[PDB]
């Protein structure tokens, strides 16, 4: 089945996408822009990690319920699609 | 089969890493290095110097390592607070101004050793002048 | 004639875009107010600023893609 | 005719436990005011300070427990039990050392339970 | 006389609210050695079911009554800074400010 | 009057110390003198800059890191400013300096037959002169500043007008 | 040919398409303040947005007519 | 990669497709960064002479250092 | 997603292949990144001692950061 | 086939189009300056991107070193 092979597909890509998202995030957030004292990131670093994807899993989770209130879809949002 | 195994492996990853293990490592390094040191010393002389080095060892290395899984960060102001209480946590017995004051000269020692250890990954600089 | 390749295309370009829009959306509203990671868990001020960015950005891409479509159609 | 004391505690003999209660004590005073300052304006607090006034309580009690435990139940008479619960206050005392801790970064502080169970 | 009183109300504050603050924090304690998982929220919500209204408002009137005590501890630091007439304002003063503070505890 | 002058006799070794460096860093305003030719328009593709060869040799049985020092502390801001695309021929053993340019003279002579300049050192000068008498005689601009027990303190003290000495002919160099 | 006008009508809609996200997120920078106070904009910043747009598109002409100017034709 | 000789000709028309299209990216691209570097003011609904003179600048500065960065960029890919 | 059988041999070669790609991506932003770090000396025209000691690091850094935020995607991903 | 060797090859040059995008923006962010005064490219940065581009190939050999130490791609 095709179908259902590429919605897994695109269900998965819209997985990759917040999985790059959060990672990106919590990379931007507190991994230190000046300096890195060691490979093998310390024990700091790894509380703020597990702390900050926790955070940034619920907000996403609290975002994606939050827009489907406010109707928020592509139909909706991208007026410039409709030209085409 | 390998499920306890695997299980043991985890845990024992998590007793060396996650604070307990740096608590206990850090004494057990302190004490050895205050058994090394009494030989100097007595030159239970010998005991009390390994119990304060493995004592100092120990309170540094699990404050350093509570502030740390706080704080979100892994900056300088952390010596700072761990060798003061550090200090004040040893020379606790004797006096609330010299346990200040003790806690005040170790975190100025800690300040400098983690100035030494730290002022070398900081920053490539824009020029090698 | 070859434009119902050309719409699925469309289509497949509506949804990358729109999965970008929304991961730029959530990346914003979490960037803007999560800055004290001691905690593990929001609080209730936090949560509120993600609730308020999230609406502000959404009528805002709603202003911009109104005006947008009138300077495009001028 | 005099003026004679604040009221006086079984303070231990040979340690400095008065003058350091004293310390915890002026400094828990002010320190106090903190949350109830930012709690009246609005929600705003932020941790390493529900931290710090949650350890500087857990040692003002720590001492307010040592100056009972002294004060009631004798160092020359009756010692066996005494020293079994100056341990168990030393445990308790590290216990909630780690439920401070567990309460700042698994939730959201200790202010913030007394909030929500006031609510 | 006054000063046992303010003393023995000062004792039971403590202890009272030493019992509350140490249960408070091993009860989170005991979760993280094990795997029992107490947010403040669960922790709120099982106080919030299993308990009645009135027995919650004695609750917070007994420990909102019992921190101006405490406060009642910061006015006996401030007879610690240097009479009869003195102890005796310091504790009318106490009862006052423990009674409007009460009040104040309660209306929040 | 012990104390007294074992502060005096401290803080006037720390005071020279400090002067010197002191003096070392304002001959870094005739640096930015240099940096006002640097701000001139370079082309897009067609114009790669004045490329000026540098040539470094250690002092005698000791290390590279003296010679090193004197080329970055001192000439090197000055070659970064005015955007000179400089390049570093350096040498641990002897000869590898005069063997690198008698081998580019005797390339460019193979080449041929097939159809500025600062070196630092009295011995990487040497050794570029036996090069360049190597590759122009045999088969098949120039700016020479000076690299250097108690003698080592009064060289360290009497630093100010070493610095201006390199700093002045290396600005004579890029300005001319 | 089929491929030519293909692409022709894929880069018609990827040019507005990038220029509508571009807008979007450099309109969201200048404009909004990031302390969020209340979920919809101000009367300061709808006029500003208004202004951001119509300066984005200002913007889009004068790079297209100095690229037009020192730019080769090709 | 490493094909048939017969297809370079066609590998050189979708090179010519990539070029073009990343031609227009860079467009857009110079066009949001001299928005953003240079358009901080937002009284008018017109550009300021001064703000126009920075995409002026811009406008050069970037394309003649996006052609410098190509130049750099086929020579340094030359070797390896 | 929930529904496997027979066909997931080729979804999980699908799910081989976008994993390659977003290996790549990761990779270039990767480099990105531990360029916009502590590649900031441009004397020389070659990578000091620093900055590559800063560049190991960094990349070491990077990939346990990688790792580590996908475990703990995956243990957040599993509770719910 | 010709379409797999296309795809193959387009591969190869979208990589090497989209390093040497990022090569331009993080060598325009490193040294050439936000505050534009003159309209022209400055002798200080027409080294400046020569130094750039060289330390940012270096960079990706490096990394693409580090890469290959252990057991990935």
């Amino acid at each position: 089945s095709q179908e259902k092979l590429d919605v897994a597909g695109v269900q998965f890509d819209a997985m990759c996408s917040t999985f790059n998202n959060i990672l990106s995030t919590c990379l931007e957030k507190c991994i230190p822009h000046e300096g890195f004292g060691e490979p093998d990131l310390t024990k700091g670093e790894q509380c703020c990690i597990d702390r900050c994807v926790a955070k940034m899993h619920y907000s996403n989770r609290l975002i994606g319920g939050f827009v489907q209130t406010r109707g928020f879809g592509p139909e909706n949002q991208l007026r410039h699609y409709s030209r085409f | 089969p390998e499920e306890q195994g695997e299980r043991g492996a985890e845990m024992i990853m998590n007793f060396m890493t996650s604070c307990p293990g740096k608590s206990v490592v850090s004494g057990v390094t302190g004490f050895a290095l205050g058994g090394v040191l009494g030989l100097f010393m007595a030159s239970k002389k010998s005991y009390s110097s390994a119990k304060n080095f493995g004592y100092i060892g120990m309170i540094y290395a699990g404050v350093e390592c509570v502030i740390e899984s706080l704080r979100a960060k892994n900056d300088i102001y952390n010596g700072v607070t761990a060798g003061f209480f550090t200090g004040a946590g040893l020379a606790y017995k004797a006096g609330p101004q010299a346990a200040l004051m003790g806690g005040a000269g170790f975190a100025a020692f800690s300040a400098a050793i983690d100035l030494y250890m730290k002022s070398e990954d900081g920053r490539p600089p824009q020029n090698d002048f | 004639k070859e434009q119902q390749e050309f719409q699925k295309v469309v289509e497949q370009k509506q949804m990358k875009d729109f999965m970008r829009l929304y991961s730029n959306l959530v990346e914003r509203c979490f960037t803007d107010c999560v800055n004290d990671f001691t905690t593990s868990k929001l609080t209730n001020k936090e949560q509120t600023c993600i609730m308020k960015c999230s609406e502000k950005f959404l009528k805002h891409s709603e202003r911009v893609g109104q005006r947008f479509q009138e300077q495009n159609a001028a | 005719v005099q003026m004679f004391k604040p009221p006086e505690f079984s303070q231990f003999k040979d340690s400095y436990q008065k003058d350091y209660e004293r310390i915890a004590k002026y400094t828990l005073i002010p320190l106090t005011m903190v949350p109830f300052y930012a709690s009246f304006t609005g929600g705003v607090i932020n941790p390493l300070l529900d931290a710090s006034l949650s350890s500087i309580f857990l040692i003002y009690l720590q001492y307010g427990f040592t100056s009972c435990i002294i004060d009631y139940i004798p160092k020359e008479k009756y010692p066996r039990w005494h020293k079994l619960a100056l341990y168990c206050l030393y445990g308790g005392s590290m216990l909630s050392l780690y439920g401070i801790y567990e309460l700042e970064t698994k939730n959201n502080g200790f202010v913030d339970l007394v909030k929500k169970l006031w609510n | 006389q006054l000063t046992w009183y303010l003393s023995s109300l000062h004792r039971i504050s403590l202890v009272l609210m030493g019992l509350g603050f140490y249960l408070f924090t091993i009860l989170f304690g005991v979760s993280g050695l094990l795997g029992l998982g107490l947010t403040t929220e669960k922790v709120s919500n099982w106080y919030h079911q299993k308990f009645s209204k009135i027995t919650e408002w004695s609750i917070k009137g007994s420990f909102a009554y019992l921190f101006a005590i405490h406060y009642g501890g910061a006015i006996r630091h401030l007879i610690w800074d240097t009479t009869l007439k003195g102890v005796y304002r310091t504790g009318y003063a106490l009862i006052g400010f423990t009674a409007v503070l009460g009040t104040y505890l309660l209306t929040l | 009057r012990n104390w007294m002058i074992f502060w005096s006799v401290l803080t006037v070794s720390i005071g020279g110390i400090a002067y010197d460096k002191y003096k070392q860093r304002q001959i870094l305003s005739h640096a930015t003198d240099l940096v006002k030719p640097l701000a001139e328009e370079s082309m897009e593709v067609d114009k790669v800059p004045r490329k000026i060869t540098v040539f470094i040799a250690p002092p005698p049985n000791d290390y590279l890191e003296s010679s090193l020092k004197v080329w970055r502390r001192y000439v090197k801001p000055v070659l970064y400013y005015a955007g000179l695309d400089y390049e570093l021929v350096q040498e641990d053993r002897q000869g590898i300096i005069r063997t690198n340019v008698a081998n580019r003279i005797r390339e460019l002579r193979k080449e041929i037959l097939a159809s500025g300049v600062i070196c630092l050192g009295r011995g990487a000068y040497k050794e570029y002169i036996a090069g360049i008498h190597e590759g122009l005689l045999g088969p098949i601009l120039l700016v020479i500043p000076i690299p250097n027990i108690p003698r080592r303190i009064h060289r360290f003290y009497q630093k100010r007008f070493y610095v201006e000495d390199v700093c002045s002919s290396v600005v004579n160099c890029v300005r001319q | 040919s089929s491929q030519q006008k293909i692409q022709a009508a894929e880069a018609e809609l990827d040019l507005v398409t990038d220029m509508f996200n571009k807008l979007v997120n450099n309109c969201y920078k200048k404009c909004i303040n990031t302390s969020y106070s209340e979920g919809e904009l101000n009367k300061n910043e709808s006029s500003c947005l208004d202004r951001c747009v119509a300066k984005y598109f200002e913007t889009n002409v004068q790079v297209g007519e100095n690229m037009q100017k020192m730019g080769q034709s090709f």
